[PDB]
DNA sequence: ATCGGATGTATATATCTGACACGTGCCTGGAGACTAGGGAGTAATCCCCTTGGCGGTTAAAACGCGGGGGAGAATCCGTACGTGCGTTTAAGCGGTGCTAGAGCTGTCTACGACCAATTGAGCGGCCTCGGCACCGGGATTCTCGA
DNA sequence: TCGAGAATCCCGGTGCCGAGGCCGCTCAATTGGTCGTAGACAGCTCTAGCACCGCTTAAACGCACGTACGGATTCTCCCCCGCGTTTTAACCGCCAAGGGGATTACTCCCTAGTCTCCAGGCACGTGTCAGATATATACATCCGAT
């Protein structure tokens, strides 16, 4: 009986078991499905692959080859869909993306 | 500038506060105050009333003993002193002082303290005893700064013993300032021969302070803390030993340490002869209230109860179990604190003062009071 | 100076180049004198909640030591996501 | 003792998409917290949906309609479309 | 002699008693006057509960008083 | 004459070198004070995690940032380039925080 | 034994019992004290006690005995805390105070 | 099916602060959409806090810490006063 | 006409009038005349994004009728509750 | 003949005051509707969901201009023009 | 416009250092394999509420025409804040020590979940009348042009 | 200041339909048992938050110059308000058909639970190199003189 992980199953880099050992545990329902793990591991890796590339492209535009938080808030605030879905969140050590308003630069 | 304020509030003595009997009886101290040295270039300052006693600080611009230095010298120039000594002492030594200290000159603030301890030591002790019998009123601050005098010596050393308590939202140990306490105690009346009670009195400065300006026949405090119960009995202890020395009386003081106020004998046999009753319940809980209640249910008529929170939960009522409870009699009277009115912050807030009626308060009828402050288009 | 050191005002601690240096990230190319006052209002107004919330939480946990957590929560509630600390 | 986080996935993750691309620990913590911060709301938001429904039970039915409420359009669009796949995949083996 | 009566909800009421009325007798006035059934009445003067079995004169009340109704709504 | 910048660029130049930044620009023990003292309200004797105060210190000046951000645009909405008083209550009161 | 609701024990018009059913159906946490529906319950009626009584004084003042929502939206927004809690909701039917800015007056 | 709802109880509260005022069946439904949703608000947040401190239980002391996070200013302490004052009245039973 | 009526615009059905009453009730004394067609947007904008979420819950629940309570709870996710509909 | 403004004035102090849904129902179903249609199924859109939909626009929508004549006067003016809006929806976040 | 002077700032080389990435123990959480309950899918039926359309009526919308009042532009004052520079403050780093407060582990006792019997609170249906909506008319209160 | 002229408020009467009260009838709350275990209390550990001191120097603070832009005044003009007439289409009350939302009933597959196995990942430790910092300087930009 070799044991083979459901990330293994599923393809996935996440972790399928502690992801549906967590929607048990936070009394999200009575019950969790077997195939609801697996789906929400799927999206956080997409959203935590597509934060990552452009963070990867933010650090290499910068001669950088680690990741800090401010390529966090550049690859975030300079995508929109990613910005409207963390409108509301604060990235410690982020800064703010470079910009002046034109009314402001000498004429 | 000077370390009094010359032009602050002066508080009308009600009592014989400086105990002239005990002075004319007695000219040697026998006393043994915490000396100021011992607390972790001296000074000598010599006391104005006896001879024989010399308090040592450590004099050095690098607990402020100097600040207190120019404190005590500025009241005996103030207080203890008649004319025309009291004027030469004031042209001599304190501009001299306030100078030093401003510049921070040690070797000046020491000539300056040794030039008032020989200029003391030739006036008549007589005059002064004359003086303080016939001495009506004092600065509100010199029995502040005589408490504070009497606080460094006693709880400074061990202030942080104060910080055991276990608990956030009861236990927790904060004192009124000096200043607050004699607004409330001004705007209570308090006044000699009436009883004050304090319900958690901390290291016991309510009830000193109130034996001290205002001559209550009797001073309780009750603490359940055994920190605060030994610094306390220190404090206790200390202010005896300073108000002997300075010949100021200390009426009765009494305290029930080490034991809650609730089902306490003590405090339920005198709460019907209390006058003022002191209860700082910023962070007491629901159930010590309602503890605090069933005590004060044997309160009698014209009793003031001071409190940071209102004793009555504001949504108080009167249906069933209320008919024959005392906070039904009950005016409550909220006041602002001012800036520097407590010790655990500098902001401040608000304030109860709460006066047993003979009658129910009509406030609680009308449906106005009862709401936390037209509605029309 | 009893039990406690009481802290004085220190909300002018958030001095006038700080003030300076947050407009200046946020894209203010002149700024009026009475800026500072109210800005240091506004912030005090805004660490209020932050803190009062933080220290309920604090309260709860039968804790006294305002964990970064906590801080995390409060902000979470006010609408104002942290990330960087749990 | 252990204090779980999504640190080496996070990592794995980031040595598929940039092979030659580090992370810092501010970063890796941060990247921690947005996992977990949006694993909360697409957990409660299945909750709410499993609630208002009637339904004990959170299916894949559930998380898919919460991407759908929360993600912004083409991020829903590409995060249902790698759900789909992954649960497919997974019940297939 | 005229009485007044303060109510929980800012109402006064005015009663007509001579010294001598029962407090019972009260009681059944403010029933037919405001409908209130008497074992949820309560009636306090000064702070002191009225008996029903006293009088009015008992207590010593004066021309022109003022006294409290409170209403058993449920209790304990 | 010594060389002197005319009003206005130096502080573009302060703006592109502190967009381009991500450090604390309120230092870091007044603000301690001011997060401690706005706990002293409270009577208990509060520890402030050193990560908290840090914490809150992020919060604070992103917050800042962004009102100063939203004060600037009601600045210059008004046909000014200098934010006043008026434009940071404008700025709270369509916020929802007034 | 006589069955005695806990509303009634506790003094309470609102329903503690279907407060502390609602608590345990509603996967709020895998337990529930027994105090917890009874202080929630008095919460609830305390906060709706507050509302009706504003709205049954703007019914007044507009000489109305019936509560409308156009009187619930006068009594919250008219109370600077109530009006901060339900800074975020909208009433139905509510409409808006009268307000008009001092720069609008006529000179 | 029986649609349950808080109007009684609200008929009820209404009939103690205000004897002679009715209040309309638009209204009445706002009033029991506003006792769900800070009824809703109150146990979600009682939540959290019990799953940050890792307790299975929601106390009073959880539903007081609650009521003191959302309700603005008085409305908080006034809310906690009913909340203790009913506990204190069922407990003493 | 093919298979269905496919509704016109009808986003000007939202005459000006109607955003002048919305305006006064707002408190404004004068409107531009640019103000109509941005309002419109705003307007299709909400609209598109409240529909959308209900429309979502309605087709998680397996119907085909957007129900008060669809509406109620899509307003309720944007932090806009809505009271008088049920919740 | 009023001097302009007088009625305007009028108008504000009787919409403020009244309640009643100021966008016409049928128009307003229509374009809800309309902007369903982009999902192909055929919606049934139970009457109280409409009115809820109309109710919840047009609390928006005035909440929105209170804040668009904010700005108007924010920038010495009375007459609320486009770009009052997008300031007012750009500091609330919406833009 | 264009040419130099001074300034700031990006490029460059060098050179640290402490934080990142990788290796390993192990242990605790994930995985494999039943078992049994109950939650959810699927099928059938009711009838509630939706659509669609109708015609009639009347309010609201659309159009068009003064005109005046507010928007925008231009001018000018002056004062309020940007920019340097010298001085003063105190933050920041960097060591040390205290000790107490958070965290973990070990009882065990109260308390909340679960289950079964009981029944009264609360919800669905149905009068029924009175508070609110409409309508006619008179009084009160701007508004504006004179 | 005034008077005609228009909203708006109010007074009275009439009408009506929905709030309030009543009557069944469920079925969800209450009571009373046990029984598992959550967590309250106590003890111990240990590490991190408080506090202190001293030195360096980066930033703050005050002052002075000046300039450029905020604010006030004045002018034009055009566009948006207000009013009148016509049109359009919402609203109503209505009729009917039927789509599908509740609802119940049956079955049975999926997931909670538990028990055991085991290996994946978290704590700890250690190498070493990406980034930070200093220094030197080419290069871009601002600004005053011509
Ligand atoms: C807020 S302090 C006030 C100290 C002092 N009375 C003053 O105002 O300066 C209250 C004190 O009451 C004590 N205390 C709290 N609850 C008590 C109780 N139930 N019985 C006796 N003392 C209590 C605590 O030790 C605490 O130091």
């Amino acid at each position: 009986a070799k044991a083979k992980t459901r990330s293994s199953r599923a393809g996935l880099q996440f972790p399928v078991g502690r992801v549906h050992r967590l929607l048990r545990k936070g009394n999200y329902a009575e019950r969790v499905g077997a195939g609801a793990p697996v789906y929400l591991a799927a999206v956080l890796e997409y959203l935590t692959a597509e934060i990552l590339e452009l963070a990867g492209n933010a650090a290499r535009d910068n001669k950088k080859t680690r990741i800090i938080p401010r390529h966090l808030q550049l690859a975030v605030r300079n995508d929109e869909e990613l910005n409207k879905l963390l409108g509301r969140v604060t990235i410690a050590q982020g800064g703010v993306l470079p910009n002046i308003q034109s009314v402001l630069l000498p004429k | 500038s000077t370390f009094v304020d010359w032009n602050g509030p002066c508080l009308r003595l009600q009592y014989p506060l400086f105990d002239i009997e005990y002075l004319r009886s007695h000219e040697i101290y026998s006393g043994t105050p915490i000396q100021s040295i011992s607390l972790r270039t001296t000074a000598k300052l010599q006391s104005i009333l006896f001879s024989n006693y010399m308090e040592e600080y450590k004099v050095d611009f690098k607990y402020n003993p100097m600040s207190e230095i120019g404190k005590l010298i500025e009241y005996s120039c103030l207080v203890f002193l008649p004319s025309p000594y009291a004027e030469q002492l004031k042209e001599t030594i304190l501009p001299d002082l306030n100078a030093s200290f401003d510049n921070s000159d040690t070797k000046g603030f020491v000539n300056a303290i040794n030039l008032y301890n020989k200029m003391i030591r030739e006036i008549p002790r007589q005059r002064i005893i004359d003086h303080l019998e016939t001495i009506d009123k004092i600065p509100r601050s010199f029995i502040h700064d005589f408490l504070h005098i009497v606080y460094t010596r006693s709880i400074h050393p061990q202030a942080n013993k104060l910080k055991h308590y276990k608990a956030f939202s009861n236990y927790v140990y904060g004192e009124l300032l000096p200043n607050f306490l004699s607004d409330v105690y001004q705007q209570c009346q308090l006044k000699k021969g009436d009883t004050f009670m304090d319900l958690g009195s901390g290291v016991g400065n309510c009830v000193v302070q109130a034996a001290l300006e205002c001559g209550c026949a009797l001073s309780f405090g009750c603490e359940i803390m055994d920190d605060a119960s030994d610094l306390t009995i220190l404090q206790y202890e200390e202010l005896k030993k300073r108000c002997k020395l300075y010949g100021m009386r200390l009426n009765n003081v009494e305290f029930s340490l080490k034991k809650s106020f609730v089902d306490n004998n003590r405090v339920a046999e005198l709460i019907p002869q209390c006058d003022v009753i002191l209860v700082n319940n910023f962070l007491f809980d629901e159930d010590l209230n309602k503890k605090v209640e069933k005590i004060l249910q044997t309160a009698k008529v014209g009793c003031k109860i001071i409190s940071l929170k209102s004793l009555r939960s504001l949504t108080y009522q009167i249906n069933f179990y209320n008919v024959e409870n005392i906070f039904n009699r009950l005016k409550v009277q909220r006041y602002d604190l001012k800036e520097d009115s407590v010790s655990w912050t500098h902001s401040g807030g608000e304030y109860y003062i709460s006066t047993v009626m003979e009658d129910v308060d009509e406030s609680l009828f009308s449906p106005a009071a009862r709401g936390r402050r037209p509605v029309k288009y | 100076k009893r039990h406690r050191k009481v802290l004085r005002d220190n909300i002018q601690g958030i001095t006038k180049p700080a003030i300076r240096r947050l407009a200046r990230r946020g894209g203010v190319k002149r700024i009026s004198g009475l800026i500072y006052e109210e800005t240091r209002g506004v912030l005090k107004v805004f660490l209020e909640n932050v803190i009062r919330d933080a220290v309920t939480y604090t309260e709860h946990a039968k804790r006294k030591t305002v964990t970064a957590m906590d801080v995390v929560y409060a902000l979470k509630r006010q609408g104002r996501t942290l990330y960087g600390f749990g | 003792t252990r204090k779980e986080s999504y640190a080496i996935y996070v990592y794995k993750v980031l040595k598929q998409v940039h092979p030659d691309t580090g992370i810092s620990s501010k970063a890796m913590s941060i990247m921690n917290s947005f996992v977990n911060d949006v694993f909360e709301r697409i957990a409660g938001e299945a909750s709410r949906l499993a609630h208002y429904n009637k339904r004990s039970t959170i299916t894949s039915r559930e998380i898919q309609t919460a991407v759908r409420l929360l993600l912004p359009g083409e991020l829903a669009k590409h995060a249902v479309s790698e759900g789909t796949k992954a649960v497919t995949c997974y019940t297939s083996a | 002699m005229q009485i007044f009566v303060k109510t929980l909800t800012g109402k006064t009421i005015t009663l007509e008693v001579e010294p001598s009325d029962t407090i019972e007798n009260v009681k059944a006035k403010i029933q037919d006057k405001e409908g209130i059934p008497p074992d949820q009445q309560r009636l306090i003067f000064a702070g002191k509960q009225l008996e029903d079995g006293r009088t009015l004169s008992d207590y010593n009340i004066q021309k022109e008083s003022t006294l409290h109704l409170v209403l058993r709504l449920r209790g304990c | 004459k010594p060389h002197r910048y005319r009003p206005g660029t130096v502080a573009l130049r302060e703006i592109r070198r502190y967009q381009k930044s991500t450090e604390l620009l309120i230092r870091k023990l007044p603000f301690q004070r001011l997060v401690r003292e706005i706990a002293q309200d409270f009577m208990t004797d509060l520890r402030f995690q050193s990560s908290a105060v840090m914490a809150l210190q992020e919060a604070s000046e992103a917050y800042l940032v962004a009102l100063f951000e939203d004060t600037n645009l009601c600045a210059i909405h008004a046909k000014r380039v200098t934010i006043m008083p008026k434009d940071i209550q404008l700025a709270r009161r369509i916020r929802g925080e007034r």
